[PDB]
């Protein structure tokens, strides 16, 4: 619809993406003390 | 905390979130 | 104008979107070889 | 405090977020090559 | 099945776009 | 090359960047 809700909807996808980002930094570093 | 099982849950719950986003 | 960088932020999300497939990808990728 | 600005911040945040994604795939990469 | 090769040329691809689009 | 210690440095001081961009 308008810019308004459009950067809203931007804001909560990179949000969203933040926390897949975490959950992959969760699972390297898992991985890694089971590894080395 | 998490259980594997949990990880793969909110990595599909945070992806259901986004998809309804770009879609 | 703000309405093209708003159209360039969703192509860089929907990219982004993709990075985490892959890096997500291979994490299970190496979980199942692990455990 | 305007559009102008919400919205150089989502720019600033998706780049940073893109070096913290860059350090994630070097993590799988080490972790690759060790398995692997 | 996605090799390995593949992968670490798709993550180049999609990153590379990124910075374009960031510039 | 960066060793696993600067990784773990890293990944924390651009989390923390981009909390602080998002508030």
């Amino acid at each position: 619809s308008g810019i308004v809700q459009q950067q809203n909807n931007l804001l909560r996808a990179i949000e969203a993406q933040q926390h897949l980002l975490q959950l992959t930094v969760w699972g390297i570093k898992q991985l890694q003390a089971r590894i080395l | 905390e998490l259980t594997w099982e949990e990880w793969e849950k909110k990595i599909e719950e945070y992806t259901k979130k986004i998809e309804e986003i770009l879609k």
